[PDB]
């Protein structure tokens, strides 16, 4: 069938994940295995995926590939990035950028004058492609926009961010305000994990403004879905946010002895993974760094060492110890060394933090706390400081990338992590791959109305839903939602939590799995991949109650203004969920753009493509289902004189019509019997995956038999003439 | 065949035995039988040989009376103008795009072979009249 001699195919290779191989015999209906030339034989009754023909390949657009599958994904991006230095690539609207590691001179002047004033599709892919597009509809459509920038820190977010902006500013000091803020936000919003060294843990969302005659005049900074886990928690190999290290790493410089600060492994805050250092990263550097950016976004110098009294303080919190006394109680230690510098660096009475960290108000007595339950209140209070802290850090960068002049439009690019799955996933995973189904669901409901729009426009006639992915994670007796029940429970555990997840779920949705092995987590059928969460550590991740009393002590200091300045069960979970809600407000009151990043190596190496790290990115950032959904329907579109140009060697001469709309309908229900296979538009011909392929490959077989003909003539022509040389005695 | 005939090509196959013992190599039986009158494809030439590996391919070695039989079983237009014009309609073919399909489809041929036969047949414009360069390889 397609299967035939001379058919290409992709089988599995533990290196380059795919391999092509040549159909070395043609494959019959009963065949158990394939005769292949990478020679060898293939044992299946699946088939291989299809190879697409040679035309197909390269193209700017994924979704122009008539096999429409990983392998021609893989490829296709492959070739196009390391053959043609290309790193830009489109899937349908959906600009991937695969960093190159390498400064590129694509972002120019001279690059920026020819995207400007152009279409979406006429130029070769660019962030400037995208970032026009959103400036055009901003003004056509009176219309906020969205960039969507989703990968994981590092595969080139902050690039594609800063020339979306030196575009907008070019073609209309933001761009180098902005830029100025991120050693801010990285060291308040970015951590080490153990995959990442450098991983935004938040999404940033940089509303650029655009007066009345969408000129730039400014920038406003909101941030969303902050890991407050990460505060006072950290993995195996994971730190704490990056300022922590960089204060810590400062300790001995003049101007922070009265931070009183240890080494990193000092402090429970910061010691817990085992990761004090970053190869390459000079965390007291980094420090001076963030001083100077701060100093450049006009944060004074009393701001900043209030901002590290705060930190300090945060550090000093965590290593409060409490003693358990008398009837599930529990006390401070007298002249505990952690909390006298915190009441010192806070300006707050000993006595009575260390009272309130030990009791709680019930109205009107006053009831002893038990050791755990200090534990817990002393830890929401540390990341119920830092939450402030970094709200206040972003209130003031914002001071500065305000104007005064009156804001009409704006396009915010949002920098997002795409869905994240380690070996074991905990709470932190969760929650961001909960985030990206979200996401997928703007995602998805544009890309089904960008299409009923293209399908109304041609004049033709599937929808994937991830709301009941949605709903298992967030509605009422959700994951999200159980874990906020079993937390006030005050005998709840992890445990118990996850039999609750099994009761509630396992055989009820098919979303939800349990391991065969273990009770003790999860598996959840995300829009990407199927992930497996460890249910151990979600319920105190997600725990989360801030003591009034507690706050009210800090509320009262007078030592420093920053401080006040700051300031049912509160927990992570419904703080993440109201967040992510929050964001999906802000975006779907604009039109999105989506750029995916991918890191195509782990080693930053220049233009290097790793197949079985690529295949893992593209899946992360959505890439390869969105394929799917896209190869399901009528993928493959081309314009009917596309069509007659191409195909014309397939036509005989009796029905080339005048009319070449008419021909090539003629022409095509005769080469494709079944016309489910494909539909005709006004302008454009729709085809299902495959069929283009099938047209390629009968022109193919036609060219190869006309060709073969001729070549064995002429060697047999050349023979003669040789035979007639020898004979004569040359 | 009759004797008369199997004489004629046995002095031909003769001409192509370059080491003395009356014998040409695997890889010679398709060059006799081109030049005895024969248009087989090399895929057809690899068939009557028994599909050989590259090794007896390039040192196996075949007396007239091994050799027969193959020639046998490989003798045992219209088409050929419809050929060419699959890559025309003024009857013309490139000499660039011709050169560019012998070299790379089907039972790819040398830039060197297809600059022999191609000699002399394409005009200034680089236009290849085919009914005219077909009569000619089929002479």
């Amino acid at each position: 069938e397609l299967y035939t001699k001379y058919a290409r195919v992709w089988i599995p290779d533990p290196e380059e994940v795919w391999k092509s191989a040549e159909l070395l015999k043609d494959y019959k209906p009963g065949d158990k295995v394939l005769q292949l030339r990478l020679d060898l034989e293939y044992c299946l009754k699946e088939l291989p995926p299809l190879r697409n023909p040679d035309i197909l390949v390269g193209e700017n657009d994924l979704t122009a590939l008539s096999y429409l599958h990983e392998p021609a994904v893989l490829h296709n991006l492959k070739v196009r990035f390391i053959d043609s230095k290309l790193i830009y690539t489109y899937c349908g609207i959906v600009l991937v950028a695969i960093n190159p590691y390498e400064q590129l001179p694509i972002y120019g002047e001279d690059i920026i004058n020819a995207y400007s004033g152009q279409n979406m599709g006429d130029m070769d892919p660019h962030i400037f492609a995208v970032a026009e597009e959103a400036y055009k509809q901003m003004a056509r459509d009176e219309r906020n926009q969205s960039i969507i920038v989703s990968g994981e820190s590092g595969a080139g977010k902050t690039v594609s961010a800063k020339y979306a902006m030196r575009y907008f500013a070019t073609v209309s000091n933001v761009e180098e305000k902005v830029l100025a803020s991120n050693p801010i936000m990285e060291s308040i919003g970015n951590a080490k994990t153990t995959r990442n060294d450098n991983s935004s843990r938040f999404g940033k969302y940089i509303e650029i403004g655009f007066d009345k005659r969408y000129r730039i005049i400014g920038a406003n900074m909101r941030t969303y879905l902050l890991e407050k886990s990460r505060v006072v928690f950290q993995a195996e190999e994971e730190r704490n946010y990056h300022i922590f290290y960089q204060l810590c790493a400062s300790a001995a410089l003049p101007e922070f002895k009265t931070l009183r600060l240890g080494n990193a492994n000092y402090f429970h805050y910061t010691k817990q993974g085992g990761s004090p250092v970053i190869d390459g990263i000079d965390d007291a550097k980094e420090m001076v760094n963030t001083r100077q950016a701060c100093t450049l976004l006009g944060i004074s110098d009393s701001y900043q060492m209030g901002i590290f009294r705060i930190l300090a303080g945060i550090l000093h919190l965590g290593n409060v110890e409490f003693a358990s006394r008398d009837s599930d109680s529990c006390a401070i230690p007298p002249k505990h060394d952690p909390l006298t510098i915190f009441c010192d660096l806070m300006g707050v009475d000993y006595e009575e933090m260390a009272h309130w960290l030990c009791h709680r108000k019930l109205a009107t007595y006053i009831k002893p706390i038990s050791k755990l339950h200090a534990i817990n209140a002393r830890d929401a209070l540390a990341k119920h400081i830092y939450a402030n802290l970094f709200n206040w850090i972003v209130d003031h960068v914002n001071k500065a990338l305000h104007s005064t002049v009156k804001q009409h439009s704006f396009i915010g690019v949002l920098d997002i992590y795409g869905f994240e799955t380690f070996e074991i996933n905990s709470f932190e995973q969760f929650c961001i791959n909960y985030a990206n189904e979200k996401l997928q669901q703007q995602f998805n409901m544009h890309v089904f109305k960008l299409e009923q729009e293209e399908y109304m426009k041609e004049q033709i006639p599937d929808f994937y839903d991830n709301q009941p992915c949605i709903n298992l994670i967030e509605a009422k007796m959700g994951v999200l939602d159980l874990l906020d029940e079993e937390c006030k429970m005050p005998k709840g555990s992890d445990d118990t939590w996850a039999q609750k997840l099994y009761n509630t779920h396992l055989n009820k949705c098919a979303l939800f799995e349990k391991p065969r092995l273990s009770n003790k987590a999860f598996i959840i059928k995300h829009f990407a991949d199927k992930v497996e969460y460890q249910c151990e550590g979600f319920l105190e991740k997600n725990k989360d109650t801030v003591y009034e009393e507690q706050i009210k002590v800090l509320k009262s200091s007078k030592k420093f203004k920053l401080l006040p300045e700051l300031f049912h069960k509160k927990t992570v979970g419904h703080q993440f969920r109201n967040s992510l809600h929050l964001l999906m407000e802000t975006l779907n009151a604009t039109t999105p753009h989506y750029v995916r990043c991918i890191k195509p190596n782990d080693f930053k190496f220049p233009f290097t493509f790793d197949e079985k790290r690529a295949v893992q990115q593209l899946r992360a950032c959505g890439v390869l289902e969105t394929i799917r959904i896209s190869a399901a329907g009528f993928p493959s579109r081309w314009t009917y004189q596309e069509f007659f140009s191409r195909y014309r060697v397939l036509m005989k001469q009796k029905d080339v019509l005048s009319d070449r709309k008419q021909t090539c309908k003629n022409v095509l229900e005769k080469l494709i019997l079944d016309k489910d296979k494909y539909q005709f538009g006004k302008t454009k011909i729709f085809f299902r995956a495959g069929q283009v392929a099938y047209l390629e490959k009968i022109r193919a077989d036609k060219l190869r038999a006309a060709c073969i003909r001729i070549q064995k003539t002429i060697r047999g022509w050349l023979m003669r003439k040789k035979y007639m040389r020898m004979r004569r005695g040359d | 065949f009759n004797k008369d005939q199997l004489e004629e090509f046995k002095e031909a196959f003769e001409l192509f035995d370059r080491v003395g013992d009356g014998k040409i190599l695997y890889s010679q039986c398709g060059d006799v039988m081109r030049a005895l009158g024969q248009n087989p494809t090399n895929a057809e030439v690899l068939k009557v040989l028994g599909n050989p590996k590259s090794d007896e391919l390039k040192s196996r070695r075949v007396d007239f009376e091994t050799f027969l039989p193959m020639l046998q079983a490989v003798a045992k237009y219209e088409d050929y103008l419809e050929g060419f014009r699959v890559f025309d309609g003024n009857g013309k073919v490139m000499g660039a795009e011709l050169r560019h399909v012998l070299t790379t489809l089907g039972e790819k041929m040398t830039e060197e072979e297809v600059e022999t036969v191609l000699a002399g047949h394409e005009d200034s414009n680089g236009c290849i009249n085919y009914e005219a360069f077909l009569k000619h390889i089929l002479s």
